[PDB]
């Protein structure tokens, strides 16, 4: 068992090694027994996913024995269990796709709120965590909010998303107007 | 070590005429010989590929024919845009080593036209920097080919003279020239007079110009 | 040679041996008749960054000539063949005799499409791995041809009627592999290298790419003469012996024609897990190995004293 | 139609490296090949070697294969040539140049070798000399022994490095019966030339003549005005 997790609209690579150093023949499916990808002799083959045109793979690494499935311009929706049959072995791995967002625009004013909008497919519970430029930061459950916002906040944003024991990474910048008298 | 050859080094073709160029080949090159056209101070033009493809935007009075090791660009009536240096090239060969033709040179060809020279003694600020430079010019003249010999006191003078020739003018199609002696303070003020000797088709006698130092 | 033995033997064409030595004689024969001007072979070392291997060779223009090939007992084994008219690999031989040589074997390599092959005595035969098994390649095998004539111009040619006539065996066979009350389904290849998503072969020295779209786009249980698929002869391929690229010169004759005959097909099945009554094939290959194996099903090496 | 957009001029030293680059736009980069040919002032045209830009495979002219490489980036539609150990017969203007070959991206490539789309050229000095503007000298009329209605008159621009300059006269007011003769090299290393003039021997006295000398280079901007004296 293996956890990994992507941004939404990043490239996420599955790797899937075999015993020796050799190209043979494997292929990769969902938790539905759906073909995703796969290789026929040198040639590779993709497979009635509806990940088709956004799943790939490295025929340079296949001499070696890897033959990962990577998966371009992340959705919620490919988060799901994968399975790599080669040579007579199953190397599962669990995907775990998440967004994360501003519901109001970058430039916002001081003293107005800034909310934050996580995406998480059915079944998940991440915990948020964002840092703001001058320190300020925030935990929640799938929605952070910060009441006022100071101008101090001005800058990028810093979010973690941890789930499974794992995280990863959201840069959010934002733009804070310093009025005068 | 295919090496393409071109024939006329230098067309002289009169305005509306046709003009032929050859070029052949040290091995045979098949249809893989395309041609160019180079107008000074600009990139090459495609003109043929193919042997007998015409670019686009290239007049039909353009063509090419010929394959093996010879080859022909013909230019049914010249135009005065057509007056340039024309280049061949093969792509037969693989591994690609590609070459090309040496050129020919297609000039606009007139009634012969004599030089005008002029002779520039070495100016009072330049003496002063510790060299002297004597200029001879030929001005407007026809054919090209031209020679320029200085005499310092009757004194043939060689390798300390450069000359320089512009393109022909596309008005009067005729060509200038221009000679430079150059010497050091000492040897200039050191001789008496200074002469230009040149020698053309439309000029009878040599036409010397010469100037005494003082 | 041959010589009947009464005895049972056991086979298995996914584990042949001589497909192997088959392959690799393919792959030699290959490699000194079509010449590449250039190919390119990964190579990542691991050193960091991923180093290709280029090589830029003569290209002389030249056509594969397919000369038939038998294969007898190499030194110190014998050949058993499998004389029971319908037998598919994986199982006991009953029927089985000694023979010294197999059975002259035409080479040719394509996809999704076995051409000038043995054809089945009784009835069409299906052949796989695993039929359970979704990702596997199911070997079809025709009791009667099916010509396809093809040309440099752009296209194929085949009968709309043989054909329409061709599926209805291949799933007859199919609902009788798998369920009777099921339905067969022929699309398109889901995706892949362009080798692989269309029926690719080697006409005329040139190598060809026809969109077998109209030839997989039916369903079963549930004017009109002769069908043209558009094709393609490219100059950029991706290498079929191993992972790599290969470019060759462009044609030199105006009239590429080829006349070959369907005798199998190499067909992949859609998975889901316990989806609905009814199942979709898609036209399949790439390895090889399933093309030299269509034809030496049949055969296995044996050590001998 | 693809356009080729070179990179501006190089000096360099001898036993130097030079990197030349050639943006590529209009089309679709890898459904192009390119080449490499240059030209020694006063010379033909030389095939250096040229590029599969879809295959990333690159083939070289003998006398050039070894210290000559050239590379292109698909991301910025670019393609670069490269000489190393710059050699004096080095010097020359570095064109590239390229050819549609089909829809390589699908597999078709024609692997034509004639150039139809070409750049506007870089020029590559290569010298042990440094740069340095000219010093312009005047060319009095001839107007001492020779009689006649059309005097001859100039500037001489000596001792310059490295190529180009550019001449003119009166601002630019003036360019009839104007000669810029082509710049030559002495042996000192520095180039040369002259810029002359016909005009009419009554306009002297009266209508001033000034040659304008531009070098960029050096950064040297002259004015010298041509009196009978
Ligand atoms: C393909 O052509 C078949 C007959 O062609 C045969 O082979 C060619 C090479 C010639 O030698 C010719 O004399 C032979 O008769 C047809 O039977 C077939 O219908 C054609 N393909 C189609 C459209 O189905
Ligand atoms: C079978 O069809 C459905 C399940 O199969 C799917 O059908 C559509 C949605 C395709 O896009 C693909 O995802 C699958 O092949 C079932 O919903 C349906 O109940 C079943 N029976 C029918 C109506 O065919
Ligand atoms: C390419 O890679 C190979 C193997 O990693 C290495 O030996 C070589 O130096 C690299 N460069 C060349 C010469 O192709
Ligand atoms: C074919 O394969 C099946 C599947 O195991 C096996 O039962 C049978 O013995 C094999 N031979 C035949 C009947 O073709
Ligand atoms: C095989 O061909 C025979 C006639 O040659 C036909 O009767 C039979 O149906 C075919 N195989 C099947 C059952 O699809
Ligand atoms: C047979 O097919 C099933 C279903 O995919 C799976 O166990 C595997 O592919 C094969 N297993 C055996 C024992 O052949
Ligand atoms: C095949 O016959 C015709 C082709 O002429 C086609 O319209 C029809 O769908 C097919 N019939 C069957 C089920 O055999
Ligand atoms: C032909 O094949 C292409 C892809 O190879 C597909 O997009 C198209 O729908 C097919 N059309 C035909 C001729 O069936
Ligand atoms: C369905 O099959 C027909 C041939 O029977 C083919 O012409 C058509 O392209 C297929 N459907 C499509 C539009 O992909
Ligand atoms: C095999 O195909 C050829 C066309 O190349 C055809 O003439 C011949 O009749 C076919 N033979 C069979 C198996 O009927
Ligand atoms: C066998 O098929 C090939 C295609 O690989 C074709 O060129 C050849 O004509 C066929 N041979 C016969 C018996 O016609
Ligand atoms: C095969 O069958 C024959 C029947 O004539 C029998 O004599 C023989 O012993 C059998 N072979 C075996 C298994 O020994
Ligand atoms: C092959 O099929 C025949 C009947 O067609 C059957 O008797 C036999 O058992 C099968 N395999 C063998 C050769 O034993
Ligand atoms: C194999 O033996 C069976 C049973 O006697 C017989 O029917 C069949 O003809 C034999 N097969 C061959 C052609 O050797």
């Amino acid at each position: 068992k293996k956890v990994v997790l992507g941004k939404k609209g990043d490239t996420v690579e599955l790797t899937c090694t075999a015993s020796q150093k050799k190209s043979i023949q494997f292929h990769w499916k969902n938790s539905n027994q759906i073909k995703i990808l796969g290789n026929q002799g040198s040639f590779l083959t993709k497979g009635p996913s509806k990940l088709n045109d956004r799943a790939d793979s490295r025929r340079s690494l296949w001499d070696q024995g890897n033959f990962p499935l990577i998966i371009k311009n992340l959705k919620i929706e490919d988060s799901d269990t994968y399975i790599c049959e080669v040579e007579d072995q199953k190397e599962e791995v669990q995907l775990l796709v998440f967004g994360l967002t501003a519901n109001s625009d970058t430039h916002l004013l001081q003293g107005q709120s800034l909310t934050l909008t996580l995406e998480s497919p059915p079944g998940s519970s991440p915990s948020v965590q964002c840092r703001s430029p001058r320190g300020k930061n925030i935990q929640g459950g799938k929605t952070l909010s910060v009441s006022q916002l100071e101008l101090q906040d001005s800058g990028t944003w810093t979010c973690t998303v941890l789930q499974n024991q794992k995280k990863v990474e959201f840069k959010i910048d934002i733009v804070v107007l310093a009025f005068q008298k | 070590e295919l090496e393409l050859t071109q024939s006329p080094a230098t067309l002289s073709v009169s305005p509306g005429e046709r003009a032929t160029l050859s070029c052949r080949a040290s091995e045979s090159v098949s249809s893989d010989l395309a041609w160019y056209q180079q107008k000074p101070g600009q990139a090459p033009r495609l003109l043929i590929y193919g042997a007998s493809t015409r670019a686009t935007g290239v007049p039909a009075r353009f063509s090419g024919s010929g394959s093996g090791a010879e080859f022909t660009l013909t230019i049914s009536s010249l135009q005065s845009e057509d007056f340039a240096v024309y280049y061949c090239q093969q792509y037969n060969n693989w591994p690609p080593r590609y070459t090309f033709g040496q050129g020919t040179r297609l000039e606009i060809k007139r009634t012969v036209a004599a030089p005008s020279v002029f002779i520039f003694p070495p100016s009072d600020e330049q003496l002063k920097s510790g060299t002297a430079s004597v200029v001879c010019l030929l001005n407007n003249f026809y054919p090209r080919e031209a020679k320029v010999q200085w005499k310092v006191d009757n004194a043939l003078q060689s390798g300390n003279s450069q000359e320089s020739v512009t393109e022909q003018k596309s008005k009067d199609s005729t060509y200038s020239l221009s000679s430079t002696l150059t010497l050091s303070k000492a040897d200039y003020e050191k001789h008496k007079v200074y002469a230009c000797e040149v020698t053309h088709q439309g000029l009878s006698s040599p036409v010397t110009k010469s100037f005494n130092r003082g | 040679e041959v010589v009947l033995v009464n005895v049972t033997e056991n086979f298995n064409m996914w584990k042949n041996d001589m497909v192997e030595q088959m392959h690799e004689d393919i792959i030699s024969l290959w490699d000194q008749s079509l010449k590449p001007c250039v190919k390119l072979t990964p190579l990542c070392v691991g050193a960091g960054s991923c180093n290709t291997s280029v090589i830029t060779q003569a290209c002389p223009k030249v056509s594969f000539e397919p000369i038939p090939i038998h294969y007898c007992a190499p030194a110190g084994f014998a050949i058993l063949k499998c004389n029971n008219k319908t037998f598919n690999g994986t199982g006991p031989c009953t029927n089985v005799s000694t023979v010294q040589c197999t059975h002259g074997i035409r080479p040719v390599v394509s996809t999704q499409l076995l051409l000038n092959g043995s054809l089945a005595e009784e009835e069409v035969v299906i052949r796989s791995v695993n039929f359970t098994d979704n990702a596997k390649t199911i070997i079809v095998q025709l009791n009667t041809s099916v010509e396809i004539n093809c040309t440099g111009a752009g296209h194929c040619n085949i009968s709309r009627a043989k054909w329409n006539n061709t599926l209805k065996q291949i799933a007859s066979k199919l609902r009788e592999q798998f369920g009777n009350n099921k339905t067969i389904i022929f699309k398109q290849s889901s995706g892949g290298d362009p080798e692989i998503v269309t029926h690719s072969f080697n006409c005329g020295g040139e190598f060809f790419y026809c969109n077998s779209t109209q030839l997989f786009n039916s369903t079963w249980f549930n004017g009109s003469d002769t069908i043209t698929l558009p094709c393609r002869i490219k100059q950029i391929i991706n290498m079929w012996q191993k992972v790599g690229k290969a470019m060759y010169a462009p044609p030199i004759s105006g009239q590429i024609r080829c006349s070959s005959n369907i005798t199998g097909l190499l067909l992949t099945r859609d998975g889901g897990n316990s989806n609905n009554e009814s199942e979709i094939f898609r036209p399949g290959g790439g390895d090889m190995r399933d093309n030299w194996r269509s034809e030496l099903y049949k055969y296995k090496v044996v050590k001998i004293e | 139609q693809v356009q080729l957009l070179e990179s501006g001029a190089e000096v360099k030293k001898p036993g130097s490296s030079v990197k030349v680059s050639c943006k590529a736009s209009g089309d679709t980069f890898i459904r192009y090949s390119f080449t490499w040919v240059r030209q020694a002032p006063g010379q033909g045209l030389e095939w250096m070697g040229r590029i599969i830009t879809i295959l990333d495979v690159a083939h070289y002219a003998p006398h050039l294969q070894g210290r000559v490489t050239i590379t292109a980036d698909k991301s910025t539609s670019t393609v670069y040539l490269e000489l190393r150990n710059l050699r004096s017969d080095d010097t020359a203007v570095y064109f590239c140049a390229g050819v549609y070959e089909g829809e390589a991206d699908e597999g078709e490539y024609r692997n034509n070798g004639f150039l139809k789309h070409w750049g506007q050229g870089t020029l590559v000095t290569v010298t042990s000399a440094s740069t340095k503007g000219p010093s312009v000298f005047p060319l009095a009329p001839s107007s001492k022994s020779t009689s006649g209605g059309t005097a001859a008159l100039g500037c001489l621009v000596k001792d310059y490095f490295p190529q180009p300059v550019t001449v003119s006269w009166n601002s630019g007011a003036l360019t009839s019966g104007v000669h810029t003769f082509p710049a030559v090299l002495q042996s000192s290393g520095l180039y040369s030339l002259s810029s002359v003039v016909t005009v009419p021997s009554s306009s002297l006295g009266t209508q001033t003549y000034i040659c304008n000398v531009n070098h960029k280079p050096s950064n040297t901007k002259v004015d010298k005005k041509v009196e009978p004296k």
